[PDB]
């Protein structure tokens, strides 16, 4: 599975995305828009904002 | 239609427009 980690604090603008603290990682972030991802934090999928999100490995 | 670009990255040594 995928796993990200925000490289900074960042609000959702729409209902579609989630937010998520900075050291708060989560997992199963799969990237369908070239500019955005979506994936799954503390138990809930959504949008992640490629500015202030990371895809690790 | 899905495509948006996400927001710009906040920086310190970012200057304004209008001096």
């Amino acid at each position: 599975g995928i796993t990200a980690v925000a490289l900074y604090d960042y609000q959702a603008a729409g209902d579609d995305e989630i937010s998520f603290d900075p050291d708060d990682i989560i997992t199963n972030i799969e990237m369908i828009d070239d500019g955005w991802w979506r994936g799954v934090c503390k138990g809930r999928y959504g949008l992640f904002p490629a500015n202030y999100v990371e895809l690790r490995q | 239609q899905r495509n948006r670009m996400p927001p710009p990255r906040p920086d310190v040594g970012s200057k304004p427009d209008s001096i």
